[PDB]
C-alpha cells in the first residue's frame, strides 16, 4: 500500500479539493457541471463524493483489537456490501503497529498484527478508505495536536458537519475513554465554544468535543 | 439515505415522502426539538440526518449484526442483469427473435420495456460494477456481454438505447449530492465496456486435459461471437 | 383388471 | 393489586439478582469421556460403565 | 360482576346472571386457532367445544383431489414418462455448466473469505441425483468447489462422464436391463472418481457420514476388483472418522479379501488392512490390532501406513505396562474419543429434562409417557398397579397388586 500510495500520490493530490467547508455546495456544483454537456487508491479527501454516496461509514480505532480481530473481520465483511465504507487513519495504523510491537499482552500483539494484515489487504483491494498523514494535516485543526482519538473524532466531526446524510459509526473498545469525547477529551471551560460550534463552519472541528451533539450524531457500535 | 434505497439498490424510495404507508404518521421517531411538532424542518440536512438515521433498517439496508450481502460483487451483479433480461423477454420471444421485422405490437412494446428496464438497472448498478471491475472474472464478463445481448441493448462501443442520453433540461435535473446519479450514462457505459474488454484480454493472457481444452475452445468461440454481435473485436 | 380409485364417473 | 406498573417498574426485577440466578444462568459442562455426550459434573448415566466409574 | 367485554374472548371476569354463557371448554381466540385447538382438531376431528362446524375443504382439495387420477390416465402416464437417457444427459449438461460458472473463492489475506453460497447448483444436483440414483452432499460439493485442486479433479471427471454418456454409454442402465458380468466401463469409472472426489470434499469439510454415504454409492456403482478394493478402503477410512467401527472393520476385511484380485502396484489392500487394524484399536482389541498389522506387514513389507500404525501400536504397548494388561473385557468399548462421537452425543444424546427415559418413551412407532413405558414396571409405572386380573394370584406378595 505504501508503494501504491507513492505511485498514485499525484492523482490523489489533484483530486483533493482546496476548501474543506461547504462540501455539499461543492458536490452540487460538480453535479451541475457533469449534467451540463483506471482506479487509484481510495482515500477520504479524494473520495469525499464516494463517502457521500455511501450510507454507513465505520471509523476504525486501535483499541478495537485489544484481544481479538472479530469485530474488524465483521467490519470488512460488511465492506463488500457497497453501501458501507471503512475509514482507517495513519494515526490508527501507527497506534496498531506500536501496540503490536510493545504491548505486553501476546493476544493483543497477535490481534494487532492480524488487524494490520487485514487493513493492508482491504486497502490493496480498495474496498477500504485511508487517511494519510498529509490528509491528516489538511483536515485537522490549524494548530491542534491530534493523537489517534483526536484524529478519529476530527474525522467524525468533519463527516457530521460536511456529510450529514452519512451515518458514522465508530469501532472501538468499550473500555476506551475516547467513546465519550465530552467527558474525557475536553479542553476545559472555553468561552469561544458552544453546542452549535459543531455546525459552525468556521469554527475548528475539535470545538464539537465540548458538546454531546457530536456524540448524538456519532454512534459507538 | 441510510434506511432507504442506497448505492446499488433498485427500489426507488423518497424517504421524505411517506409512500408505501397505510397510516398517517402520528409520531416522528427522529425529533430533536419540541418545536418540530409544527416545524419539523425536514429537508434541512441535519434534521433529515436525524430522522433518516432514526429510521429502522429495511430490507435494502442491513443491521449492524445481521450478515450483509456482497452486492458489490461482479459475479452477483452480472447474473442480476441476466435475470433482468430473462424476465423482461421470455424464452419463446428470445428464440423467435434469434431465429428472425414482423412482430406483434404487444411483443414490440414488451421488448421496448425490457430495454428500458435494462438501461435503468445498468444505471443503478454502474457504481458497483465500476468498483468491482478489478477483481471480476472472465466468466462473469462474458456473462455481462451475454446479458446485454439477451436484453437486446447494443453497448456503445463507438436496437440501441444507451447511446442516447435521457431528456431533461440541465437546470431542472436532480443534482443533489448523496444520490448515485450518473448524468453521463453513455460515456460511463462505454468506459465500462472498454474496461471489461481489456480485462477479458488480460484474463485470457493470464490463462495462456480434454475438459480444459474444450473449455478454452468454447470460451474463445463465445468471446468471438458475442464481441462480433456487440460490434467489438479482440 | 381393477384398481382402487378415489372417485369414479 | 392497587395501581398499574410501568416498564421500568417491571424491569426492576431483572435489575435484581434473583431473576438472573433463576433465568439467566449458563451451565458449565463437558463431553463425557465414555458416551461423548454433554454432561454436568456430579450427574452420570445408568450405563454399567458409567455406574461403575463416574466421569 | 361484569368487568370486561361480554364476548367469551374478553379477559376479565364475568358472572352467570349478567352474562350467562355456555360451557365452552376451549375455543380459538381473536388471532386464529392455536396449537392446542389445532391438536384437538387433528385428534378428535373438531374443536373440543363441539359448537364449531368442521370445515376441511382446503385439506380435501390439497390431498384427495390432487391424488385422484382416473384409471386410463394412471395407465398412460407411465408409458408417457420422459426419456431417461436424454433427461440424464440434460441434467449432466446443466450441472456441469453450473459448476463451471460457479465463482472461484478470493484468497483474502488476514482472514478467511466466506465461500459463496451454492444456490444454482442444488437443482442440477437434485436432478443428477434423481437420474443416477445417487445422493451428493451439498457440503461436499461446497468444499470441492472451494478447494482449487479438488475443483479441477471434479470438473475433469464430470466432463469425462458427460462425454462417455453422450457417446451412447449408460453402464448402470445397460447392466440393469441385462439383469432383467462384464467389467467397469469408462463412464462408470468416471462416475466413481467423481463420487470419490465428493467424498474427499466431505471429509475435508468434516461431514464423515456424508462421505461414507457417497463412497457407499460409489461402491454400489463399481464392479471392477481394483475399484472395489479402493472404494472399500475409502469407506473404511470414512467410517473410522465417522465412528462406525463395525462398518470400518467390515470394509477393511472386504478389501483385504479382494487383495488377490488386485495387482501388486495398488495399495488398496494395505489401506484396507490399516483400516481394519484401526477399527480393532478403536474397539480396544490391541492384540487383534497387532496381529492384523503383522499380517499386513508380512503382505506388504515397507508400507508407510503400516509402519506408522506399527509404531503407534508399539508406543501403546510401551504404555500398557502401566496398566499391566489390556483393557478389561468388561467394558472393552466404553471410552469415546472421536469428534464424530461427540457430535452424535450432542445431537441424539438424552437431554436433562427431555428426550430421556423419563420424559417420553418411544413404543413401536408411538410416543408414550414414562409411566406407560412397557420396558419397565418401575414405581412410576401403571403396570405396577395391576394384579390378579382374575385368573390366579400370580405373586406371593400380599400388600398390593
Ligand atoms: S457417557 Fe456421559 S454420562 Fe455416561
Amino acid at each position: 500500500v505504501a508503494d501504491r500510495l507513492r505511485v498514485e500520490q499525484s492523482v490523489i493530490t489533484s483530486l483533493i479539493p482546496s476548501s474543506l467547508r461547504d462540501v455539499q455546495v461543492q458536490m452540487l456544483m460538480s453535479n451541475e457541471r457533469n449534467a451540463l454537456n483506471k482506479r487509484p487508491l481510495m482515500t477520504m479527501l479524494s473520495q469525499l463524493e464516494y463517502l457521500n454516496s455511501i450510507d454507513s461509514v465505520f471509523i476504525l480505532h486501535s483499541s478495537l483489537m485489544a484481544t481479538s480481530t472479530d469485530q474488524l473481520v465483521s467490519a470488512v465483511r460488511r465492506l463488500p456490501s457497497g453501501k458501507d465504507s471503512l475509514i482507517v487513519t495513519m494515526s490508527c495504523l501507527r497506534a496498531l503497529s506500536v501496540k503490536s510491537l510493545t504491548s505486553p499482552s501476546m493476544k493483543e500483539r497477535i490481534a494487532c498484527a492480524r488487524a494490520l494484515e487485514i487493513v493492508s489487504y482491504e486497502l490493496e483491494k480498495g474496498r477500504a478508505v485511508l487517511l494519510p498523514f498529509s490528509e491528516e494535516i489538511l483536515l485537522h485543526d490549524a494548530g491542534a495536536y491530534c493523537d489517534e482519538d483526536l484524529m478519529l473524532w476530527t474525522v467524525a466531526a468533519f463527516l457530521a458537519r460536511e456529510l450529514p446524510l452519512v451515518k458514522v459509526h465508530t469501532l472501538m473498545h468499550s473500555n476506551c475513554t475516547a467513546r465519550t469525547p465530552y467527558r474525557f477529551l475536553k479542553g476545559g471551560h472555553n468561552l469561544l465554544v458552544s453546542s452549535r460550534s459543531l455546525y459552525d463552519k468556521g469554527a475548528p472541528l475539535l470545538s464539537s468535543l465540548h458538546s454531546k451533539e457530536l456524540r448524538l450524531v456519532t454512534h459507538n457500535v | 439515505v441510510y434506511g432507504g434505497s442506497g448505492r446499488g439498490d433498485l427500489l426507488y424510495e423518497n424517504p421524505d415522502a411517506r409512500r408505501h404507508s397505510g397510516r398517517a404518521l402520528g409520531v416522528l421517531n427522529g425529533v430533536r426539538h419540541s418545536s418540530q411538532a409544527t416545524m419539523p424542518e425536514s429537508g434541512q440536512l441535519y434534521y433529515r440526518k436525524l430522522i433518516l438515521h432514526s429510521r429502522p433498517p429495511n430490507g435494502s439496508c442491513a443491521g449492524l449484526q445481521r450478515h450483509c450481502h456482497d452486492t458489490c460483487n461482479w459475479s452477483y451483479l452480472i447474473p442480476s442483469l441476466h435475470r433482468c433480461a430473462e424476465s423482461a423477454i421470455s424464452a419463446k420471444l428470445w428464440e423467435k427473435m434469434c431465429q428472425l421485422v414482423n412482430l406483434t405490437q404487444y411483443e414490440r412494446q414488451r421488448v421496448r420495456d425490457g430495454q428500458n428496464l435494462y438501461r435503468y438497472e445498468v444505471h443503478q448498478r454502474l457504481p458497483l460494477l465500476e468498483e468491482s471491475i478489478g477483481w471480476a472474472q472472465l466468466d462473469d464478463l462474458l456473462g455481462w456481454f451475454r446479458s446485454a445481448r439477451r436484453a437486446w441493448v447494443r453497448l456503445p462501443t463507438s436496437s440501441s438505447a444507451m447511446s442516447c442520453r435521457l431528456e431533461g433540461h440541465a437546470d431542472s435535473r436532480d443534482t443533489t449530492p448523496g444520490r448515485n446519479q450518473v448524468f453521463d450514462t453513455p460515456e460511463r457505459v462505454e468506459q465500462l465496456t472498454e474496461a471489461t474488454v481489456h480485462r477479458i484480454r488480460e484474463e485470457l493472457q493470464r490463462l495462456n486435459s480434454a475438459r480444459r481444452l474444450a473449455r478454452d475452445e468454447e470460451l474463445s468461440r463465445c468471446v468471438e461471437e458475442e464481441l462480433g454481435w456487440h460490434g467489438v473485436a479482440l | 383388471a381393477a384398481a382402487a380409485a378415489a372417485a369414479a364417473a | 393489586p392497587k395501581r398499574k406498573k410501568n416498564p421500568m417498574q417491571l424491569r426492576r426485577k431483572v435489575y435484581g439478582l434473583h431473576f438472573k440466578e433463576k433465568y439467566l444462568k449458563m451451565e458449565e459442562w463437558y463431553y463425557c469421556p465414555l458416551c461423548a455426550e454433554p454432561k454436568k459434573p456430579g450427574e452420570w448415566c445408568r450405563r454399567e460403565d458409567c455406574r461403575q466409574i463416574k466421569p | 360482576y361484569q368487568r370486561g367485554g361480554w364476548s367469551p374472548g374478553s379477559k376479565h371476569q364475568k358472572h352467570m346472571t349478567l352474562n350467562p354463557t355456555l360451557y365452552l371448554y376451549r375455543f380459538p381466540g381473536p388471532h386464529g386457532p392455536g396449537p392446542y385447538t389445532m391438536k384437538y382438531w387433528w385428534t378428535l376431528g373438531c374443536f373440543p367445544t363441539g359448537m364449531e362446524v368442521p370445515f376441511r375443504l382446503h385439506e380435501f382439495l390439497s390431498t384427495y383431489q390432487q391424488e385422484h387420477v382416473p384409471v386410463e390416465v394412471e395407465e398412460w402416464l407411465r408409458c408417457y414418462i420422459k426419456d431417461p437417457l436424454s433427461e440424464l444427459v440434460n441434467a449432466s449438461n446443466d450441472f456441469f455448466k453450473a459448476v463451471e460458472v460457479y465463482p472461484e473463492v478470493e484468497s483474502a489475506r488476514g482472514y478467511k473469505t466466506l465461500q459463496p453460497s451454492i444456490a444454482p447448483l442444488l437443482v442440477p444436483m437434485k436432478k443428477f441425483e434423481e437420474q443416477l440414483g445417487v445422493k451428493i452432499s451439498p457440503v461436499g460439493l461446497r468444499s470441492v468447489l472451494s478447494n482449487p485442486v479438488l475443483k479441477d479433479r471434479f470438473l475433469d471427471d464430470l466432463f469425462d462422464y458427460k462425454s462417455y454418456v453422450e457417446k451412447g454409454g449408460s453402464t448402470p442402465h445397460r447392466r440393469l436391463a441385462r439383469s432383467r458380468a462384464e467389467t467397469t466401463a469408462d463412464d462408470e469409472r468416471s462416475l466413481i472418481l467423481l463420487l470419490t472426489t465428493i467424498s474427499e470434499g466431505c471429509i475435508n469439510a468434516g461431514n464423515y457420514s456424508d462421505a461414507a454415504s457417497v463412497l457407499a454409492d460409489a461402491l454400489m456403482f463399481c464392479h471392477d476388483p481394483d475399484s472395489q478394493a479402493t472404494t472399500h478402503a475409502n469407506i473404511s477410512f470414512a467410517s473410522l472418522l465417522n465412528a462406525d467401527f463395525k462398518g470400518a472393520e467390515y470394509n477393511g476385511r472386504e478389501a483385504a479379501l479382494l487383495q488377490p484380485q488386485v495387482k501388486p502396484t495398488s495399495t488398496a489392500c494395505a489401506r484396507g488392512y490399516v483400516g481394519w487394524a484401526a477399527a480393532a484399536a478403536y474397539q480396544d482389541d490391541f492384540e487383534k490390532a497387532e496381529a492384523i498389522v503383522k499380517d499386513g506387514l508380512t503382505l506388504y513389507v515397507g508400507n508407510e501406513h503400516l509402519e506408522k500404525l506399527a509404531n503407534k501400536l508399539q508406543a501403546l504397548r510401551e504404555e500398557q505396562p502401566s496398566v499391566y494388561k489390556q483393557v478389561p473385557r468388561s467394558l472393552r468399548e466404553s471410552r469415546s474419543h472421536l469428534p464424530s462421537q461427540q457430535s452424535r452425543g450432542l445431537l441424539s444424546g438424552s437431554g436433562k429434562g427431555f428426550s430421556n427415559e423419563f420424559d417420553w418413551v418411544e413404543f413401536k412407532n408411538k410416543l408414550y409417557p414414562s409411566k406407560m413405558d412397557p420396558r419397565n414396571n418401575e414405581m412410576g409405572s401403571v403396570f405396577r398397579r395391576v394384579g390378579d386380573l382374575g385368573s390366579f394370584i400370580s405373586t406371593s406378595r400380599s400388600m398390593e397388586r
